[PDB]
RNA sequence: ACCCGCAGAAGAAGCACCGGCUAACUCCGUGCCAGCAGCCGCGGUAAUACGGAGGGUGCAAGCGUUAAUCGGAAUUACUGGGCGUAAAGCGCACGCAGGCGGUUUGUUAAGUCAGAUGUGAAAUCCCCGGGCUCAACCUGGGAACUGCAUCUGAUACUGGC
RNA sequence: UAGCUAGUAGGUGGGGUAACGGCUCACCUAGGCGACGAUCCCUAGCUGGUCUGAGAGGAUGACCAGCCACACUGGAACUG
C-alpha cells in the first residue's frame, strides 16, 4: 500500500467461528424434543445419520445431532443441548449429552467411563 | 525537478554498478557531496569531482579491487514523512558489522563509527555494506 | 572431513491406472562439519534406488560457507521460488538455535549457532535450493585493501 | 519564559472577542509522521486592531470567561 | 515530619518487622522512606538478632525524626 | 507411588543388569536375567528416527528417578553457566542427594538410598534433609544419623561398594558414616552409557 | 511450633489411550451392516479402527473433557501485503481543506540530537543477592518505562523567515 | 444518521465561591458549533496491569496500586 494510508480506521479482523445463537452466550440449556429424522450423509460410505428437532427452554427452535451407540429420545421428556462440530452431518451445529436429563449413558463399560454417560452406583 | 537527493545519488549508483560503471555523474547539492566526502573515507570511492558553478555536477569514481562490485547494500530504509532518529548508543551495526550507518548530526554527516566516538546521535541517511 | 545425512523421502503422486506410480523422490546432504555442504535431490523406482541416485548427486557437488569468530561471516539472502530464505549469526557458545528441519543441514556443516527464516515455502526439496543461493550469495573479501572487514 | 502562540483571525462579528485559528503538528497513527492539525478557539481582546486574514500573537492566562484562557498580546502580519 | 515505626516483612504468622523512617498519617502499608534496621520478636540464642543500621540512621538520631513507644525500647535490644 | 511392581523389567530391556535390586554379589538371583520379555520380537521397526531421543530420555528418568515436569527443568538448569547442555543435565541429575547417597555406598539401590532420604535418616552439613531434590555442591559433606548409623540395611550396602568403580569426585568412610562431595564430574572423568550427542536434540516438543 | 508416645501395615491408586500422526496388538464376534474419530478414514469371513477380551502405552493423586480469548494465519501484512490476469485503478478531467516540493549564504532552534534535573508506584521479562525450613509474602539494588515538562547546549539535515 | 442552535455566541450590572469561570437573577446585540464525526439513536465503570510476543494490537481490568458514581429511587440542604 501508499505510505499515508491507515488514518483514524484500526484494520478489521476475522471473527473466531462462533455459531450456538439459541445458548445465550452459556455453554448449555435444556430442550424438550419434539421430533426425530434421518438425514443422508456426505461421501461414500454404508451409512446413514440421525437427528433431532428441539424446542429450548428459551424461546428458541433448532435442529440438533444424535448418536453414542445409537440413541434413546422421546417426545417432550426434556435434555440438555450444547456446541458440537460435525462433519458427520452437513448443516449442523448441536449436540445432545448423555447420562444428562432423559438422555441415557452407555450401557455396560469397563474403560473411558467419564465420556458419554456411565450407570449409578448401587448395587 | 530534483525533488529528492537521497532517492537520486543511491539510484544512480545501484543501477550504476549493475551497469559496471567505473564513475557515474548526478546533479550536485551540499548533501550530495556531505555523503560522498564520507564514501571517500571509508574507501567506497577512489575520486569526486565537482564542475559547473551556477549548474554543478558530481561525479564519483568508485574503487574497485577484482572485477565486479564495491558496495554489496545500498539503502536509505529512512523515509521523508518520518525519518529514522537514533540517539549515542541506538546507532545500528549494518550487516552485523560487514557494513556501516551514515548519520546526520549537528557536526554533519558521518559515520555511526565517528558519531559513537563524538558521543553523538541523530538521523540516518544511508546504510551502506 | 566428511559428514552424511538424510532429509526427506516422498512417493511420486501419479495415479497411473488404476493403481498409482512405485517411483519415489529422496534428498540428502554432505559435508564436512567444518565449513562445506553439498546436496543431492533423486527420483527412481522404489526408495532403495531413489535414495541412491540423491547421494550420487550429493556427492557432486561442495560449497564453502564463510564464518568468521565461529559464526556466520554475515547475514544473507537466498531465495529459490516460495522459499525467501534469510540466515542470521547467533551467539557464543550456543546451538539451539538451531531446530526443525534446518538442523538437519547445519549438523553437516558444523555450525548450529545459526539463525535462519524461511518467508514462505518450507518445502525441503526447494528450501535446500534457497540456502546454497545463499552460500552463493557470501561474501570473502578481496576488499581489505580499501574496505574494513574482514 | 512566557506561554505564547502565532495565529490567523478567521471570524470578527462578536462585542470585543475575536475569533483565531492555530496550526500544531500531530503524529500519524501507524507511520509516525508529523501531520498538520487546526485548532479553532476564542481570544480575549479590548483595542480592536485587527480583522479577518490578520495574523496575532495569543497568551495563555487565568480563565477569562466560559471557556476562553487566551489573550491578544499584538498584531504580527496585516492582511494586504 | 517522619517517626521511627514498625513495618511488616511477610511471613504469614511469623512476625520479624522492618523498622523504618515514615510520617504517622494516612495508611500504615508503605509510606516509608528509610529503613534502619530489624525488631526481630521471634530470635532467642541466635547470632543475628535485634538489629539497627548505624549509617542509615544518621540523618535520623536526635532531633532528624519522631521517636514512636513501638521502639522506645530498641536501643536497649539491640548490641550495645 | 514410587514405581510399583518388578524393577527388574527395565534390566530386561537392556540386556545388562541396570543396577536393579542388588545386594551381596548382584548376580544370578533366577529373576530371568539377560534374557528377552515377551516372545513375539523379533523383527522390530528401526524408529522414526526422532524415538532415539525420547528413548535415551526415558533411560535417564528410570535410572536417576525423576519425571517429565522435572526433567524439563533439569534442561533448563543445564542450558545455562558454559558448557553443552547434554554433558550440563547429565552432572545436574548427578549432583541428587539421593543419588549421592547411592554412589557414597550407604544404598546397594537407588530406591533403597532414595528411602534413607524419604524417612530422613540422612545429613548435609550438620542439617537433617528429608527432599530428594537437594542440590550436593563442592565441600558438602553427607552422613547418616548418628542413631540411625548402625541400622543393618546401610551395613548390607557396603557389600557393593568393594565392587563398584570409585566416584573419583567423592570420598567416604564406613567407619564414621560420612562423606564429602568433593568437585562437579567432568565427561572426560566419568564415563556413562547413557549418548550425551542425544539428550541435547531434545524440545523438540 | 518443635520434639516424644500408644494401636497395628492398620484406612490410602486411579484417569485417558492401544488403525495412522502416536509409544502400545493380538485373539474372537459381526460381515459394506451396526457401531467409531481431531482429520484421514474403518466394515463383505485374517477388522490392530465397531462389540468382546488379555495384556500393553502415557500421565498420576490426579487424568481426560470443555467454554471463552489469544496463537500457528507473514490467512488484515505497524513490525511484515497486494491492484494486466487468479481478489482490488474510480468513465474521465478539474479542484477547495489535507499530503508533497530545486539551490546557496544569513537568521530561528519548532523537529532532530547532546550535557543534566524531576518522574514512570507495586510489578512485567531479565542480571546478581537477602529475612523465614524451600516457597509464598517481604526484599535491594541492577536492567527498565525509549515518554512528558524545565534548565543548559549543538545547527548538519527538515521546517519557518 | 449531516446538519445543530436563545446562557446557543459575544457584551453590561449586581450576586455567589475559599478561589478562576454565567456558578446566579436581571438586561443588550446576533453571533457560535459540526467530518478528529457535531446532531440523533443504542450501549457502557475503568487506568496502571495480565495471558501471547522481536515489537504491537483486537479483547480483557484479577493481583499490586489507582479511580467514577451509588446505598429503594428522583433530588435538595445544613454542620465541617
Amino acid at each position: 500500500a501508499t505510505v499515508n494510508q491507515l488514518v483514524r480506521k484500526p484494520r478489521a479482523r476475522k471473527v473466531a467461528k462462533s455459531n450456538v445463537p439459541a445458548l445465550e452466550a452459556c455453554p448449555q440449556k435444556r430442550g424438550v424434543c419434539t421430533r426425530v429424522y434421518t438425514t443422508t450423509p456426505k461421501k461414500p460410505n454404508s451409512a446413514l445419520r440421525k437427528v433431532c428437532r428441539v424446542r429450548l427452554t428459551n424461546g428458541f427452535e433448532v435442529t440438533s445431532y444424535i448418536g453414542g451407540e445409537g440413541h434413546n429420545l422421546q417426545e417432550h421428556s426434556v435434555i440438555l443441548i450444547r456446541g458440537g462440530r460435525v462433519k458427520d452431518l452437513p448443516g449442523v451445529r448441536y449436540h445432545t449429552v448423555r447420562g444428562a436429563l432423559d438422555c441415557s449413558g452407555v450401557k455396560d463399560r469397563k474403560q473411558a467411563r467419564s465420556k458419554y454417560g456411565v450407570k449409578r452406583p448401587k448395587a | 525537478s530534483m525533488q529528492d537527493p537521497i532517492a537520486d545519488m543511491l539510484t544512480r549508483i545501484r543501477n550504476g554498478q549493475a551497469a559496471n560503471k567505473a564513475a557515474v555523474t548526478m546533479p550536485s547539492s551540499k548533501l550530495k557531496v556531505a555523503i560522498a566526502n564520507v564514501l571517500k573515507e571509508e574507501g567506497f570511492i577512489e575520486d569526486f569531482k565537482v564542475e559547473g558553478d551556477t549548474k554543478p555536477e558530481l561525479e564519483l569514481t568508485l574503487k574497485y579491487f577484482q572485477g565486479k562490485a564495491v558496495v554489496e547494500s545500498i539503502q536509505r530504509v529512512s523515509r521523508p514523512g518520518l525519518r529514522i532518529y537514533k540517539r549515542k548508543d541506538e546507532l545500528p551495526k549494518v550487516m552485523a558489522g560487514l557494513g556501516i550507518a551514515v548519520v546526520s548530526t549537528s557536526k554533519g554527516v558521518m559515520t555511526d563509527r565517528a558519531a559513537r566516538q563524538a558521543g553523538l546521535g541523530g538521523e540516518i541517511i544511508c546504510y551502506v555494506a | 572431513e566428511l559428514q552424511e545425512k538424510l532429509i526427506a523421502v516422498n512417493r511420486v503422486s501419479k495415479t497411473v491406472k488404476g493403481g498409482r506410480i512405485f517411483s519415489f523422490t529422496a534428498l540428502t546432504v554432505v559435508g564436512d562439519g567444518n565449513g562445506r555442504v553439498g546436496f543431492g535431490y533423486g527420483k527412481a523406482r522404489e526408495v532403495p534406488a531413489a535414495i541412491q541416485k540423491a547421494m550420487e548427486k550429493a556427492r557432486r557437488n561442495m560449497i564453502n560457507v564463510a564464518l568468521n569468530n565461529g559464526t556466520l561471516q554475515h547475514p544473507v539472502k537466498g531465495v529459490h521460488t516460495g522459499s525467501r530464505v534469510f540466515m542470521q549469526p547467533a551467539s557464543e557458545g550456543t546451538g539451539i538455535i538451531a531446530g526443525g528441519a534446518m538442523r538437519a543441514v547445519l549438523e553437516v556443516a558444523g555450525v548450529h549457532n545459526v539463525l535462519a527464516k524461511a518467508y514462505g515455502s518450507t518445502n525441503p526439496i526447494n528450501v535446500v535450493r534457497a540456502t546454497i543461493d545463499g552460500l552463493e550469495n557470501m561474501n570473502s573479501p578481496e576488499m581489505v585493501a580499501a574496505k574494513r572487514g574482514k | 519564559k512566557i506561554r505564547t502562540l502565532q495565529g490567523r483571525v478567521v471570524s470578527d462579528k462578536m462585542e470585543k472577542s475575536i475569533v483565531v485559528a492555530i496550526e500544531r503538528f500531530v503524529k500519524h497513527p501507524i507511520y509516525g509522521k508529523f501531520i498538520k492539525r487546526t485548532t479553532k478557539l476564542h481570544v480575549h481582546d479590548e483595542n480592536n486592531e485587527c480583522g479577518i486574514g490578520d495574523v496575532v500573537e495569543i497568551r495563555e492566562c487565568r480563565p477569562l470567561s466560559k471557556t476562553k484562557s487566551w489573550t491578544l498580546v499584538r498584531v504580527v502580519e496585516k492582511a494586504v | 515530619m517522619v517517626t521511627i515505626r514498625l513495618a511488616r516483612h511477610g511471613a504469614k504468622k511469623r512476625p520479624f518487622y522492618q523498622v523504618v523512617v515514615a510520617d504517622s498519617r494516612n495508611a500504615r502499608n508503605g509510606r516509608f522512606i528509610e529503613r534502619v534496621g530489624f525488631f526481630n520478636p521471634i530470635a532467642s540464642e541466635k547470632e543475628e538478632g535485634t538489629r539497627l543500621d548505624l549509617d542509615r540512621i544518621a540523618h535520623w538520631v536526635g532531633q532528624g525524626a519522631t521517636i514512636s513507644d513501638r521502639v522506645a525500647a530498641l536501643i536497649k535490644e539491640v548490641n550495645k | 507411588a514410587r514405581y510399583l511392581g518388578p524393577k527388574l523389567k527395565l534390566s530386561r530391556r537392556e540386556g545388562t543388569d541396570l543396577f536393579l535390586k542388588s545386594g551381596v554379589r548382584a548376580i544370578d538371583t533366577k529373576c530371568k536375567i539377560e534374557q528377552a520379555p515377551g516372545q513375539h520380537g523379533a523383527r522390530k521397526p528401526r524408529l522414526s528416527d526422532y524415538g532415539v531421543q525420547l528413548r535415551e530420555k526415558q533411560k535417564v528418568r528410570r535410572i536417576y528417578g525423576v519425571l517429565e515436569r522435572q526433567f524439563r527443568n533439569y534442561y533448563k538448569e543445564a542450558a545455562r553457566l558454559k558448557g553443552n547442555t547434554g554433558e550440563n543435565l547429565l552432572a545436574l541429575l548427578e549432583g541428587r542427594l539421593d543419588n549421592v547417597v547411592y554412589r557414597m555406598g550407604f544404598g546397594a539401590t537407588r530406591a533403597e538410598a532414595r528411602q534413607l532420604v524419604s524417612h530422613k535418616a540422612i545429613m548435609v552439613n550438620g542439617r537433617v534433609v528429608n527432599i530428594a531434590s537437594y542440590q550436593v555442591s563442592p565441600n558438602d559433606v553427607v552422613s547418616i544419623r548418628e542413631k540411625a548409623k548402625k541400622q543393618s540395611r546401610v551395613k548390607a550396602a557396603l557389600e557393593l561398594a568393594e565392587q563398584r568403580e570409585k566416584p573419583t569426585w567423592l570420598e567416604v568412610d564406613a567407619g564414621k558414616m560420612e562423606g564429602t562431595f568433593k568437585r562437579k564430574p567432568e565427561r572426560s572423568d566419568l564415563s556413562a552409557d547413557i549418548n550425551e550427542h542425544l539428550i541435547v536434540e531434545l524440545y523438540s516438543k
